[PDB]
């Protein structure tokens, strides 16, 4: 309702009203339902195929504010309705219609040659948004008539499987909305009112959807298993590539603190290819799904090293060691974040 | 006390409107417009210098303008684009995914700046007051920063014409260089033309073709009549590489590196003409006979270029020279030029070679074989360790760099059973001051 209706949008809304009536009659005649006073599937009759005046005025108005909300949603999302060619507006041509496509009444269902215009990936994006919005409209109506999701179909319990988000929606309904919007938007493009959707914005959503305060979980061996001296090897297998840190930690590591932020632990981050100890700097290479990381530490030489798929990871510098020098302290234990 | 009494303080003025989406107000937009407008002003300044150089008033009335341009504008372009390569290079393919994708209009303006700088540098080295190195560095860096796909898909027809005309002018100038070298072995205007070529024209083309091949934007950068411009460039470069003169010899290296870059970048297998029928990227296939006749084309894929021979013929020549054991002093030109272009073509067309795509058979652009690359590598290594005792050159390292990608594509094990005998045969002549990997 925030979007206002300009006079040009009104005059093209008239043409889109003839568009929608022509779409009604063309869809009905193509699908096979005949023309009838009452919309009965068993009788194969449709006032939609009949003229809109004989069509019930409640359906006429419902589809009129249907078109109105569609146009205002296009404007709100970011398209700017604009007239391209006065000659294109003036010229109106009917598509060649076979006898079967010909409707029972005399209102020939032809806005223009829709096949003339070409298609844009932005047009696909905004048509998909229109279909998602229309499915939301139907679902919201069904909610306020009390319909709920159900695996089977029962009018008595008002349960319908199609009351699901458009992502999980069935291909039949998706294709119905898709071809309806194909026809509508192609007709509007034939009119010349191209819909200039806004450009995509560069952003990192960060996929931060974890419930409550915890953002990461730290797994470590028992403190009693700390290694004071010697040469030790253990493997960390990453099933999915992402935010992981693997390395060696002191027994005083705090579970709430992120690995490698402080002096508690030494860690390797494959997501950003950065080794972590009291800060980060670029080291090694990013792993992939299924990779294995081998953590190697020499307490005698105070040298600690990492591998990815059996290859020694390297700094930006030529030094092979992940961490050159560190006091032995009270020993290290394996850890992952 | 305001807080305690409850009176809530807000800003003095609520924002009336945010003009954030518009790109014209952005700093990069304004800086690029500023740079372009100053470059164009310097362009008509140099036009006035063309009109007055023969005239009495040689001294610039716009002396401050020219000196400011040379001292500030060019180094500023250099440093800015060197520091911010990634911002322009990002083309929604997510380089530096944190942020900084350049506007399409800004990419168009970058390309227009490149065209304007090329037009300015064209045949004006003597006009530039020793700032020729700075200008060619600007062309180099800007060509590195150029983004081809975004401009080709969405860009102004004037920008298309500017880039196309820059490449056409470069092709015509280098063709004229080849023809005047051929007709006159001597060295005036021809001397200044060859100086322009060797100093600026070969570097800009080499850098642009290297970048365009590396980013694989040549596919849409060179399609129609710019493809035949590239044909002229390739013919002229190969004819100069095979050409038989002391000046062309002292410019072995520039022409050789340019030819290698062109082999890497060019999207039609000129070495394998007979097998290009299935390739859609061939300009003959795209044009059809009517467009071929409309342009200046022999209509024969094999006879488009007489000087370049068959790829199999080149390979037989390489293997027979390797068997005969020729010297670098005796016969330098092929060894400097042909092997780099052959390796670059090798590497570029291994992707279309049937090894990567055994499916979709006989639509492979070139029938490239592992034994084919391994035989080429054997010939190259044979020749280099034979010329090792012949006082060699820096083309040792040059050819090592040129053939490293071929080694990368070659299997480890398939390379072995020849590598170790070859490696040791290099070892008992590796006892020289320069080492080869
Ligand atoms: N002739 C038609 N026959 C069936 N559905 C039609 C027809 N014309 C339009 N539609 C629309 O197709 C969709 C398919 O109907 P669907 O069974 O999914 O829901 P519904 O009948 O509106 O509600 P309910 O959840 O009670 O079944 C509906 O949005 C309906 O309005």
């Amino acid at each position: 309702s925030q979007i206002v209706l300009p006079p040009h949008l009104e005059r093209i809304r008239e043409k889109l009203a003839e568009n929608i009536h022509e779409l009604w009659v063309m869809n009905k005649i193509e699908l096979g339902w005949q023309y009838g006073p009452v919309r009965d599937d068993n009788k194969r009759q449709h006032p939609c195929l009949v003229e809109f005046s004989k069509l019930p005025e409640q359906e006429r108005n419902y589809n009129l504010q249907m078109s109105l909300e569609t146009l205002k949603t296009l404007l709100a999302l970011g398209c700017h309705v604009g007239i391209s060619d006065e000659h294109a507006e003036d010229k109106v041509k009917k598509m060649k219609l076979p006898k079967n496509y010909q409707l029972t009444s005399g209102y020939k269902p032809a806005p223009m040659d829709l096949s003339f215009i070409k298609l844009t990936p932005s047009q696909e994006a905004m048509v998909d948004k229109l279909a998602e919005n229309a499915h939301n409209v139907w679902a919201r109506d069904r909610i306020r008539q009390g319909w709920t999701y159900g695996i089977q179909q029962d009018v008595k319990n008002r349960r319908n499987p199609r009351l699901v988000p458009y992502t999980l929606l069935d291909d039949r309904t998706k294709k119905s909305n898709k071809d309806s919007l194909r026809e509508a938007v192609r007709t509007l493009l034939g009119y010349g009112y191209n819909l200039e959707a806004p450009d995509q914005d560069h952003a990192a959503r960060a996929e931060v959807c974890s419930g409550t305060g915890e953002r990461f979980r730290i797994f470590r061996a028992e403190k009693t298993y700390a290694v004071k001296a010697g040469r030790w090897y253990f493997e960390f297998e990453t099933v999915t590539a992402g935010d992981m840190r693997v390395g060696w930690s002191r027994p005083g590591c705090q579970p709430d603190q992120e690995l490698g932020s402080d002096e508690r632990a030494f860690a390797f981050d494959g997501f950003k290819a950065q080794r972590w100890h009291q800060g980060n700097e670029h080291y090694g290479r990013s792993w992939q799904a299924g990779d294995v990381v081998g953590c190697m530490v020499d307490m005698n030489e105070h040298t600690m090293m990492f591998t990815l798929n059996g290859e020694i990871l390297l700094d930006d510098s030529g030094s092979e060691l992940a961490f050159k020098d560190f006091d032995v302290g009270d020993g290290f234990i394996p850890v992952c974040s | 006390f305001l807080q305690i009494n409850g009176y809530a303080v807000s800003r003095g003025f609520k924002d009336l409107e945010l003009d954030t989406p518009s790109i014209e107000k952005r700093f990069a937009y304004s800086f690029l417009q500023q740079l372009i407008r100053y470059v164009d002003e310097a362009h008509q300044y140099i036009l006035e210098f063309d009109g007055g150089s023969r005239g009495k008033g040689e001294h610039f009335p716009y002396e401050q303008e020219i000196k400011f341009f040379a001292k500030v504008v060019l180094p500023l372009i250099d440093q800015y684009f060197k520091n911010h390569r990634l911002y322009f290079l990002s083309a929604a393919s997510r380089p530096l995914c944190s942020g900084g994708h350049a506007s399409n209009k800004e990419k168009e303006m970058v390309t227009s700046l490149f065209c304007k700088l090329g037009v300015l540098v064209r045949h004006r080295i003597s006009l530039f007051g020793n700032d020729a190195t700075s200008i060619v560095n600007c062309l180099h860096i800007l060509g590195q920063t150029l983004d081809a796909r975004t401009v080709m898909k969405t860009g102004l027809e004037s920008v298309k014409s500017a880039l196309r005309a820059f490449l056409d002018n470069a092709a015509e100038d280098l063709e004229k260089t080849m023809e005047n070298l051929k007709q006159g072995q001597f060295t005036k205007g021809v001397t200044q033309i060859i100086n322009y070529t060797t100093v600026a024209l070969l570097p800009m083309l080499s850098s642009l073709f290297e970048h365009i091949g590396q980013h694989q934007f040549g596919e849409d950068l060179i399609l129609e009549d710019v493809q035949v411009s590239c044909y002229r460039i390739l013919t002229s470069l190969y004819a100069l590489g095979t050409s038989k003169s002391i000046y062309v010899e002292r410019q072995r290296s520039a022409l050789g590196e340019c030819l290698a870059a062109f082999a890497g970048a060019f999207p039609v297998a000129f070495l394998e003409t007979h097998l290009d029928k299935h390739n859609i990227y061939s300009i003959y296939n795209t044009k059809s006979s009517r467009e071929r006749a409309a342009l200046s084309l022999p209509t024969n894929v094999e006879d488009v270029c007489p000087n370049i021979p068959s790829l199999e013929k080149l390979m037989e020549e390489i293997v027979e020279l390797a068997e005969s054991g020729i010297r670098y002093t005796q016969m330098p030109h092929v060894m400097e030029v042909i092997l780099p272009m052959l390796c670059s073509y090798m590497s570029r067309w291994w992707e279309h070679g049937p090894e990567n795509n055994p499916e979709r058979a006989e639509m492979c652009c070139t029938a490239l074989n592992s034994e084919h690359m391994n035989t080429l590598l054997g010939n190259i290594l044979k020749i280099i360790y034979n010329n090792l005792g012949i006082d060699e050159g820096a083309w040792m390292k040059r050819l090592a760099v040129f053939s490293q990608p071929i080694i990368n594509k070659v299997k480890p094990q398939l390379l072995k059973t020849h590598f170790l005998p070859l490696m040791e045969k290099l070892k008992k002549k590796a006892a020289t001051v320069v080492s080869e990997e």
